[PDB]
């Protein structure tokens, strides 16, 4: 069977966050949870629904109820940000014999945001293709998204008015020196597509609010 | 120091064979299960399988079975994962991990130990330096930067004015393009006053292709 | 030692 988790949960520092993990056999299956900071190896947080392995703080507690397990973090600090995964097992004998076959399953993970600063709307700067790139028969629009918080945005590219999903690439937001986030999005175009539109636009959405820049051929 | 040490990250062409290892110390190797887990960059955790070092009893997840082999060498506290033929979809960072049997009047198991991961990038892409293009002063406070287009493999390092200029610089992480090559940008924030008096050059190094570039960024006359 | 206990009342090995 599969484990369903909320893709993301947001909490103010000092308050309590719950991460849910629903699944059809979870009402006769122990659930464990793992923490993982971007870049590092996962680490065991909890096993057998609610038990903490040595060194995990009381402020963390696991529970289960019906077909839904839960991880609960009280007193959430900034360091708690990161990805949380639940896991359980399956054990069934095949219809034609040969013993119990085990399965290890993981939820898709929940990213936890802890809001340690006020919302900042992004600045958007969009660069047209450079003469140099154009003389090498290429074109790449660059859209840079700066000074935002929290670190989540979605980008939409228009060609004139209509959206373009073709040739788009977008980084996950990373911290700036000033501690607000930044991202970038790229659209690959032919010199022909570039020269032939009235314009292109990169529209960034941050917390329901949009900011967009428009550019045009020289 | 109970721990798991895995082998180095590697780049492979498709079609090639492959064998990564996972080395054990600090506890009794034969007695605990070893599992394998894959993680595609930016994605969740995927179970590959588990193996019992003492007897090589093995459990595999459906979507990996018959594609990958687990094995152990008992004499050297070492577990193995191996591909006879590699695919691009085999890309990811591979974790080995120890399933621990916790005891009580209700025993059970969880993965309490984790190797550091082995980065495995499968790709047809050839090794090469990037093309670099200026991103001329825009918008105070104005932004300028460099677009570092089409290198492989990661990473590249980017400086400014040979490293004299560090304030107001943000070099982004890289995007993998459909073509299988990477590109990123580094950007500098400055006052318009300096623009047209101060000088801005990005110095790019891509060691695998031993390529080095400097590009003067300037505004339009 | 091979014991894997998957949930209440479920043992393999």
């Amino acid at each position: 069977y599969l484990l369903t988790q909320p893709p993301s949960v947001s909490v103010s520092p000092g308050q309590t966050a719950s991460i849910s993990c629903s699944g059809d056999k979870l009402d006769d299956k122990y659930v464990s949870w793992y923490y993982q900071r971007p870049g590092q190896s996962p680490v065991l947080l909890m096993y057998q629904d609610f038990k903490r392995p040595s060194g995990i703080p009381e402020r963390l507690s696991g529970s289960k109820s019906g077909k839904t397990a839960t991880l609960t973090i009280s007193g959430t600090q900034s360091l708690d940000e990161g990805d949380y995964y639940c896991q359980a097992w399956d054990a069934s004998t095949g219809v034609s014999g040969g013993g119990t076959k085990l399965t290890v399953l993981f939820g898709e993970g929940t990213r936890l945001t802890v809001l340690a600063q006020p919302k900042a709307a992004p600045s958007v700067t969009l660069f047209p293709p450079s003469s140099e790139e154009l003389q090498a028969n290429k074109a790449t629009l660059v859209c840079l998204i700066s000074d935002f918080y929290p670190g989540a945005v979605t980008v939409a590219w228009k060609a004139d008015s209509s959206p373009v999903k073709a040739g788009v690439e977008t980084t996950t937001p990373s911290k700036q020196s000033n501690n607000k986030y930044a991202a970038s999005s790229y659209l690959s175009l032919t010199p022909e597509q570039w020269k032939s539109h009235k314009s292109y636009s990169c529209q960034v959405t941050h917390e329901g609010s949009t900011v967009e820049k428009t550019v045009a051929p020289t | 120091e109970v721990q798991l040490v895995e082998s180095g990250g590697e780049v492979k062409q498709p079609g090639q064979s492959l064998k990564i290892s996972c080395k054990s110390s600090g506890y009794n190797f034969l007695d605990s299960w070893i599992g394998w887990v894959r993680q595609i960059p930016g994605k969740g955790l995927e179970w590959i399988g588990i193996i019992y070092p003492d007897d090589s009893d093995a459990h595999y997840s459906p979507s990996f079975e018959g594609q990958v082999t687990m094995s152990v060498d008992k004499s050297i506290s070492t577990a193995y994962l191996q591909w006879t033929t590699l695919q691009a979809s085999d890309t990811g960072k591979y974790f080995c991990t120890r399933l621990y049997l916790f005891e009580g009047a209700q025993s059970s198991n969880a993965f309490d130990l984790w190797g550091q991961g082995t980065m495995i990038l499968v790709s047809s892409g050839t090794t090469k330096g990037p093309s670099v293009f200026p991103l001329a002063p825009s918008s105070g406070t104005a932004a300028l930067g460099c677009l570092v287009k089409d290198y492989f493999p990661e990473p590249v390092t980017v400086s400014w004015n040979s490293g004299a200029l560090t304030s107001g610089v943000h070099t982004f992480p890289a995007v993998l393009q459909s073509s299988g090559l990477y590109s990123l940008s580094s950007v500098v924030t400055v006052p318009s006053s300096s623009l047209g008096t101060q000088t801005y050059i990005c110095n790019v190094n891509h060691k695998p292709s031993n390529t080095k570039v400097d590009k003067k960024v300037e505004p339009k006359s | 030692r091979k014991r894997i206990r998957v949930g209440p009342g479920q043992t393999v090995y």
